[PDB]
């Protein structure tokens, strides 16, 4: 469940932290919010090495290009660097992307889909939990949000994920990219989903286990006189 | 086995402290043609019921048949008819349930998931779905299609467990149910802005109001989105 | 992995416990030696429902044959309930693999294959299942007609044994049986967990595996 | 093409003691990546002290219950109203399962109750009615989380007794029903941290020789 | 047909008070057929540990390549590389076959020689880093391995108790795989010192 | 290539390997050799598919020949294995691998130790006390769990071949025409001209 | 998707609907389907998005490009270049593109490139799924040389006609108008067009 | 196929094309796709030629032993017969019925069944492969209570453009008026319908 | 399984039917006899599909014992090779087919002769001086075309099918364990204990 809004002078981005195998919990506290430049951010859903690699790809060129122009990095610049890599490879790199940020242009918010389209929008949500937090952010969402509204409808957007979708889970993760202002990863911002203490403790009496043989491993290099 | 060809779209509901309320388009499709403009899936039963359809139109117009079939059969040699031998919601479903499940154990189903609103002889809010497939489950909120996906987030945030339907007025709930609708119109191509709601009160009775629209529409952000990514003009 | 012998001493069975659901092991406690009366007895391999369903309803029909004929059934006879049974439900997917294991005095000491695609055969030595291969290179080469009933159970042990090692889709335990003029006898269940290290140490086998 | 079948996830585990037994189920009924309800129970009191759960496809799972519950009725008005035995329920419900062999209830069932000696039961049937009489098994969506745990925990496999090499297994004993629950929990606490499919409620039936209890406990709604 | 299976085996990898824990079967088989009860899925560069379950000749390929690799690092850098370093080189080396992937489980166990601080990760075929605080799992048996860690495990166990824990994590998951067991073996990893145990387990 | 065993006894692997060449309805040849010599003594078994399985060993045996010159000295079985298993290993994501499974029985010279080594078309590498490829494992491996010991002389080897080779002629459906036998030993590669 | 290009007397205008599906499912709401590929040289897009957007991209590089060297390229110049792109890889693409423009010598000119990279040059054209419900009303209503307000409306009913119809289609009706004057975005809501 | 029923003051009119094709072969150019079932009970069939035949020869059928014994039905239960027969045979069956008739009580009805057999009574209906083309234009020229002259007009144009732009439709306009006055056949030829 | 052979000679049938019963990777019985007697003079060898052979076999046994018993007389084998063709010919057109080849050899006691009937399981009929099922024919077809000689005596019978089982033993794929001889004639049936 990814999403992200813009409000009065900066843009939002939200995240759940499950990642899933088939039908099991592979991850209970991922991060779906990956950084490409200071102040852009970039939320992954889809297949999970591919948002990850095509996410650190982008965001090592846009290094590379700010060194080389002398110049803080554009939204732009990412969006069409993405748009271009996953459009040549025809969706075989199943990467949905959200991405946002601040630079000398004012702020910016777009989505990127596997096969290279990109969308311009307010507000926007990815992935499997995208009509539970598109649902939230069509009942509430408005023009000239203040930062305090802006985090309570992201927030808000992605509980509806992880409430509502199987697919999203665990905690909410926030990335706040304001104007004029250090961008502020907000990891764990909501923890609503504390496993419950357990009812007993399974630690064994030691001896519990049946050994054959034992050994010291030589980890260190050389042994020496 | 077939394939569905006219379609009505979701269906949504939920519990509120005295009753039920049960809300649907009146559009029937044609795949993306938009062919039917004045379909009501919305199917009251006696006083106590309402019985909303979605899924294939012919097999919602038999299902309709059904009904009425069934009040009548149950009016013959039967003087307590309209007193405590009236038909009840979960006498209704548990029909409907028995046959959804019989004609897909047959390999031809009803094409259709099906909710069952209504208000029974001693006043307990009913409420349970059914279809093709004669899988059968009851929440504080009930949604078909889009409705699952969309209206049940927006629905649970005021019904989130069985000790909140005490706390919810028939106000906060219908506005919860007209306000999904609306979501559902924004974000379903396959919705209507004309639609029908029936409220089942334990008091008040059955109220069925037709010819209802979606209102209070937020389009204004759209004369400033430009291109799709980097044009200006 | 089931066997089922004919010696000097009669018949030896030997079955191993387990059942699976592709990879999954569902059990390590299953019984697949139905007990149809005290000289009958049946093995069971493939679709446990199959095997348990149509052998149970074989012991019925051996009922009503003693009840209507005075006389208990011959092995042949209930072999062949079982194999014409199954023939009539040939292509419809029943997976059946059974040893029809008993002792009647016309007859002596008998076992009859049957399994779901209407084979009937009679024989001295089978193994049936997954592990069938496994126990039939440990049974073939200790058999002899005449090894003592003692030796006999310890080899249709070990050929269970065998095949619960290396046959991924067998194991748990080994349950005997020992067929006599007199009827059958358990002859108990041995735990592989257990099992495997006794002969190990015992018969100085298994020299594959890290002791 | 039309596909006569679903899933609707949920688990279940059955824990046979001394003298009683349990029949566990998650509240949760989902398809695909949506839930349905968050309370839709799955473990049915059916009369005569036996607790019934058919998880898998709902749909299938309600037909059998139903059918079984009916047996029941009919084995009271057919046989002057004699208690149906739990062994006696498990070769009905073979029965009942192994009628659609080739047109199966994608299901599979656990009962629980009081064998003829008053001492716990648990019996535990595939889709097409092969059974077993078991101290221990979990069905459904999270059986292959669970049933490794009752494995080790219930019947206390792969421990040995402390200082004898690993010569003396830990030696088999009964659990109190308080201990069986606490299992129980554990088992669908774990379960519901990694199966999405499992959540939002537990629901245990207990049956002793006085009849059948109920205990319901929150589970993650996430 | 399916790679991920032919073979069968497992791997978990859990964190203790100052410790880490990796441990693995020993089964290599033919689907049904059992071939080798000696094939150990736990190697190390330097004090890096890397548990490998799936397809045997990646198993293989994959520690020769991270033989190599480390060997090459360790000549230049002139230091072992560290767990956190040598996790980023796994995915790297598992994206770069993105579509033609090996066909493991791979999972990393280590302690940082400079921090002190306990690291576990494990990672999909293609590479995505799941960097897990209590433990990982990998093979035929994961579901079963979940399952046994979610309940077992408990923060900051000594290594004599998460000895114990792992060890029973491992013979009750493999105990309702078809295609894991036949053995099994278990790191205890110190910062200076590493003991080595073989399990004695069911052989079916 | 239906059947080829080996097994490795005190101070000798034995490598056993089907005369049998059939191709459809025909038996072809009732005397193949399934194998070649890599160098003095490492001898490789190979069965699979037709052509690959010799086209695999003569470049095997090319490649091993070519090292023994170039160095003027005989690598290890160990070193022969690991340079077969990697050439396989390359092969099975190639436009058409190599479908060849593979013994290796050696004597090295260095250990004064007989191994054996079994490799399949994958890549798949494993040092045995007794190996097999295809159906024939299925009945061998049980014999020989319950027949072999380390500490065997090679005739002890020969007699537990023998019950390997009567128990596959007895249950096995294919008529395989018996087989070839050699001993690899400190000595070198000899074949048993009577078995 | 609903998109069309009609020619008047003092240029052209571009009509498009806002509706973005996923299915059943409305991705966009508010998509802006007419793109800029120069000053006075815009197209209305209807396809695969993601192939649509990479052409439209290339186009407006390579006119960029012709810019620089020979001056202000002809509409019929955009058209060629689209065409070029959707013809050569008609095996990969998914796009139907309208291209209109404006020259003080041609006036207003409209083309269109259907699915296979063919090129016709039309006093208007309709294209996108809700095109087929309005060929009818279009053919009937369309007179040349009407005025800016005529255009408006006979855009404006006609995109009504097919939103209505159209599942896929829906919104706001976004036209962009193009004549000496310059440049001007009209947008025009539902509650006004939906009661047309 | 082009097809309509349109309800007017003085009752009803069903209009159809003459065009049957198989693949792109016109198989017959003068088909009359207007079929009786009853004195002033007519139906427009589409899609099987063989299925609406078997049907409407069925339905002519039941409204003969109807009127033998009840005297003469409603058009409401034309429809539901037509219903009953569609929807029961539906998996082998590919009929486009819209059914039409006069009664003095009840006067102009239309009723529609498309594929699966569903019912809908409206004041007008359309259908066939050509329909798609005139939604726009039908739903924007429609008026309740037109005059037999209106009525005629609405029903030409509209059949006028799906002919254009259909090539499964084509030959000559159809139309059976259906009033008080009784049944009257109109024809209409290309040189007449083509240039409006 | 598999191989079926029949020659007729001089003044009697001879039946030869291999012994293997094969099923996938094991050989279950080495010892199978794939022959009824249908009546005193008559012997029918059946190979084919599993549980169909038998339950074919024994059906068609039953139906000519009943008819010997009504009648209190025995069926020539061309009244009895004519019956099993319909009973196969109306097989085939079944849900189910009968997957079935059969061998029929008889002394008619009324001509004093012996004849060999070959039917596939699509009834197809024909009688010959020799007969093969299944891959057989391929080999001992062309094999007895050049030995044959129809005055031929029981012994030269005998020798004439010893080299068609050494050629089949020699030159094709499957170990069929051997095959079990039957003697038709004028004295009845009888079995060649030792071949
Ligand atoms: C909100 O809507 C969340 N819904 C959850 C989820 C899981 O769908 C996901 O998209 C998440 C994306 C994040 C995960 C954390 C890292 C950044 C990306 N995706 C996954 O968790 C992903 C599921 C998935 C599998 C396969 C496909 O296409 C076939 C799409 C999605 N999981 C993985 O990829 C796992 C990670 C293993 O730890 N591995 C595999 O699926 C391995 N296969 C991948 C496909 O190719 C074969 C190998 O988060 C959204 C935002
Ligand atoms: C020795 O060789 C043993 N090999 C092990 C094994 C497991 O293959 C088996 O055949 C064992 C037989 C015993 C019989 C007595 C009752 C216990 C089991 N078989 C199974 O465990 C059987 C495997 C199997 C599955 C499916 C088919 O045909 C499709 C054949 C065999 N297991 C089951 O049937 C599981 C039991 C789960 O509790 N259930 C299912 O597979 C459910 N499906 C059944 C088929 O229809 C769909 C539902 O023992 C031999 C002796
Ligand atoms: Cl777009
Ligand atoms: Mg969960
Ligand atoms: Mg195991
Ligand atoms: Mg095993
Ligand atoms: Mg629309």
């Amino acid at each position: 469940t990814i999403a992200g809004l813009v409000f009065q002078d900066g843009v939002i981005l939200g995240a759940d932290t499950r990642a899933t195998n088939d039908s099991v919990v592979a991850d209970k506290s991922c991060e779906k919010i990956h950084f490409i430049a200071p102040k852009i951010y970039c939320c992954g859903a889809g297949v999970a090495a591919d948002a990850e690699a095509v996410t650190q790809l982008i965001g090592s060129n846009i290094e590379l290009h700010s060194l080389y122009t002398s110049r803080e990095p554009r939204v732009v610049s990412a969006l069409q660097m993405l748009k271009q890599h996953l459009f040549k490879y025809q969706g075989h790199i199943g990467a949905y992307l959200i991405v946002a940020g601040v630079d000398p242009t004012g702020s910016h918010l777009f989505s990127i889909h596997a096969h290279g389209s990109t969308d311009v929008g307010y507000y926007l949500s990815l992935g499997s939990g995208s009509l539970a937090a598109m649902a939230v952010l069509e009942s509430h969402w408005k023009q000239d949000l203040t930062k305090e509204e802006a985090i309570k409808l992201a927030s808000d957007a992605i509980q509806a994920g992880i409430w509502n979708d199987l697919g999203s889970g665990s905690n909410v993760d926030v990335c706040v990219m304001e104007i004029g202002k250090d961008a502020e990863y907000l990891r764990n911002y909501l923890t609503p989903n504390v496993r419950e203490e357990k009812q007993k403790s399974y630690k064994f009496p030691r001896g519990t286990t049946a050994v054959l043989k034992e050994s010291i491993v030589n980890i260190c290099d050389i042994q020496e006189e | 086995t077939q394939q569905p060809i006219v379609t009505g779209t979701s269906v949504i509901s939920m519990k509120y402290d005295n009753g039920v309320i049960i809300a649907a388009d009146n559009l029937g499709s044609y795949g993306s043609l938009l062919r039917f403009n004045g379909v009501e899936r919305l199917i009251p039963v006696g006083d106590n019921t309402v019985v909303g359809i979605s899924g294939d139109i012919s097999d919602m117009q038999h299902i309709e048949r059904l009904l009425k079939d069934l009040v009548t059969e149950n009016a013959y040699d039967n003087p307590l008819a309209d007193a405590e031998e009236a038909l009840e919601p979960s006498y209704i479903f548990e029909y409907l349930a028995t046959v959804m499940y019989q004609r897909r154990s047959k390999m031809n189903p009803l094409w259709n998931a099906i909710i069952v609103a209504g208000v029974q002889s001693n006043g307990d809010q009913f409420l349970r779905y059914v279809n093709l497939l004669g899988v059968t489950y009851s929440s504080p909120t009930l949604a078909t299609g889009f409705g699952a996906h969309m209206a049940n987030p927006l629905l649970r945030k005021v019904v989130d467990r069985e000790s909140d339907i005490p706390k919810t007025t028939v106000q906060v709930a219908e506005e919860a149910i007209v306000n999904a609708m609306r979501v559902l119109y924004y974000r379903d191509a396959r919705s209507s802005r004309n639609f029908s709601l029936a409220i089942i009160d334990k008091n008040t009775g059955l109220t069925f109001k037709k010819n209802l629209q979606v209102e209070n529409m937020k389009w204004d952000f759209a004369k400033d989105i430009k291109g799709y990514g980097t044009q200006k003009i | 992995t089931t066997l089922a012998f004919r010696f000097q001493g009669g018949i030896i069975v030997a079955v191993d416990s387990r059942a699976t659901a592709g990879n999954w092991v569902a059990s390590q406690t299953v019984k697949k030696v139905i007990e149809i009366n005290p000289f009958l007895l049946g093995t069971m391999a493939g679709g446990a429902a199959d095997c348990q369903f149509w052998e149970t309803w074989l012991g019925s029909q051996c009922r009503l044959h003693e009840l209507r004929e005075k006389e208990r059934i011959s092995v042949a006879a209930a072999s062949k309930i079982l194999s014409n049974l199954v023939y009539q439900y040939k292509g419809a997917g029943l997976s059946m693999g059974t040893m029809i294991c008993g002792y009647t005095r016309k007859e002596g000491p008998t076992i009859y294959y049957v399994d779901s695609d209407g084979t009937r055969l009679k024989g001295d030595i089978f193994c049936v299942g997954s592990g069938q291969t496994f126990a039939y290179g440990v049974l073939d080469s200790n058999y002899k007609w005449d090894l003592s009933v003692e030796d006999a159970l310890y080899l249709g042990k070990r050929s269970i044994l065998a095949a619960a090692h290396r046959d991924a889709y067998s194991g748990g335990s080994v349950n005997l049986y020992h067929v006599t003029e007199d009827g059958w006898i358990y002859h108990g269940n041995h735990d592989v967990g257990e099992l495997f290290w006794k002969v190990k140490e015992e018969e100085g086998s298994f020299n594959n595996v890290i002791g | 093409q039309f596909n006569p079948y679903g899933d609707n996830g949920g688990t279940i585990l059955g824990i046979a003691g001394e003298d009683f037994a349990v029949l566990a189920g998650d509240t949760r009924n989902i398809t695909d990546y949506s839930i349905n309800s968050r309370y839709e129970p799955k473990v049915f009191d059916c009369g005569d002290n036996i607790v019934m759960s058919a998880n898998g496809f709902a749909a299938d799972g309600d037909a059998l219950v139903k059918r079984f519950k009916n047996s029941v009725k009919w084995y009271h008005f057919d046989h002057n109203d004699k208690k149906l035995s739990i062994n006696s329920a498990a070769r009905n419900i073979q029965h009942l399962l192994y009628g659609k062999r080739f047109f199966p209830y994608y299901v599979h069932t656990i009962i629980a109750g009081l064998d003829e000696d008053g001492k716990g039961a648990v019996y535990s049937f595939d889709p097409v009615g092969s059974y077993e009489r078991e101290q221990c098994r979990a069905g459904g969506a999270a059986a292959s989380l669970i049933m490794p745990f009752l494995d080790n925990q219930v019947n206390f496999k792969n421990q040995y007794e402390p200082g004898t090499n690993g010569k003396v297994k830990k030696p088999l004993k009964y659990l109190s029903v308080e201990e069986v629950i606490k299992l129980v929990r554990d088992s669908f606490t774990s379960a519901t941290e990694r199966h999405i499919q499992v959540g939002d409620g537990l629901e245990i039936l207990i049956v002793t020789k006085d009849g059948v209890r109920k205990e319901f406990y929150e589970l993650k709604r996430d | 047909s399916d790679p991920s299976s032919i073979n069968g085996g497992i791997v978990v990898a859990m964190t203790g008070k100052d410790c880490v824990a990796i441990a693995c079967d020993l089964r290599l088989g033919s689907q049904s057929l059992g071939v080798s009860n000696k094939f150990e899925k736990i190697f190390h560069y330097g004090h890096v540990f890397l548990g490998i379950t799936g397809l045997a000749t990646d198993v293989t390929t994959l520690n020769e390549m991270f033989r190599y690799k480390t060997n090459l690092y360790k000549l230049k850098e002139e230091r072992a590389i560290e767990p956190e370093t040598f996790t980023q080189l796994v995915s790297s080396s598992l994206y770069e076959r993105r579509f033609g992937p090996y066909f493991v489980g791979p999972v990393v166990a280590g302690i940082n020689s400079k921090s002190g601080k306990p690291f576990i990760a494990g990672f999909d075929l293609i590479g995505c880093i799941d960097e897990a605080k209590d433990f990982i799992v990998s093979g035929t048996a994961s579901d079963q391995l979940f399952g046994m860690c979610e309940s077992l495990y408990e923060p900051n166990l000594e290594p004599e108790d998460l000895f114990e824990t792992i060890s029973q994590a491992l013979l009750n998951a493999a105990d309702r795989d078809a295609l894991s067991g036949w053995g099994a073996v278990v790191y205890i990893i110190k910062k200076d010192e590493v003991v080595k145990r073989y399990l004695k387990m069911r052989q079916d | 290539m239906d059947i080829i065993l080996g097994i490795r006894v005190q101070d000798s692997v034995i490598l056993a390997s089907s005369k049998a060449v059939t191709r459809g309805i025909s038996v072809l040849k009732d005397s193949d050799d399934k194998t070649r010599q890599l160098s003095p003594h490492t001898l490789m078994s190979f069965a699979g598919e037709a052509g690959d399985t010799v086209q695999f060993a003569e470049y095997i045996q090319a490649n091993i020949q070519l090292y023994s010159i170039r160095e003027d000295y005989e690598l290890s079985p160990q070193a022969v294995s690991s340079f077969v298993r990697q050439e396989l290993a390359k092969s099975i994501r190639s436009r058409r691998p190599y479908q060849v499974n593979v013994l290796i029985g050696g004597y090295d010279k260095k250990k004064n130790k007989p191994e054996l080594y079994q490799i399949d078309y994958l890549g798949t590498k494993v040092e045995l006390p007794y190996g097999a490829h295809g159906y024939s494992g299925f009945y061998t491996f049980s014999l020989l769990d319950h027949h072999y010991r380390p500490d065997m002389t090679t005739e002890e080897g020969l007699d537990l071949l023998k019950l390997c080779v009567q128990e596959l002629e007895k249950r096995m459906p294919m008529d395989f025409k018996g087989v070839i036998v050699k001993i690899v030993d400190k000595d070198g590669i000899r074949q048993v001209d009577d078995f | 998707t609903s998109i069309m290009a009609v020619t008047f007397k003092d240029g052209v205008i571009l009509g498009a609907d806002s509706r973005t599906t996923t299915g059943a499912y409305i991705a966009n709401r508010v998509t802006d389907k007419l793109t800029r590929v120069h000053d006075k040289i815009w197209c209305c897009r209807s396809g695969s998005a993601a192939d649509t957007q990479a052409i439209a991209d290339i186009v407006q590089y390579h006119l960029e490009l012709y810019t620089s060297q020979y001056g202000t390229p002809s509409t019929e110049t955009a058209a060629s270049v689209f065409k070029e792109l959707c013809y050569e890889n008609k095996d990969n693409l998914t796009a139907g593109i309208i291209v209109a423009g404006y020259d003080d010598k041609n006036k207003g000119e409209v083309y269109t490139i259907p699915l296979g990279g063919s090129v016709h040059k039309l006093p208007y054209a309709i294209a996108g799924s809700g095109s087929t419900f309005i060929y009818g009303y279009c053919d009937k209503n369309f007179r040349e040389n009407m005025s800016k307000e005529e255009t408006v409306d006979f855009i404006k009913h006609s995109l009504s006609q097919a939103i209505k119809w159209d599942g896929s289609s829906g919104g706001v009706i976004r036209m962009v108008v193009l004549t000496a004057a310059g440049v001007e975005r009209l947008i025009f809501y539902p509650d006004e067009y939906e009661q047309l």
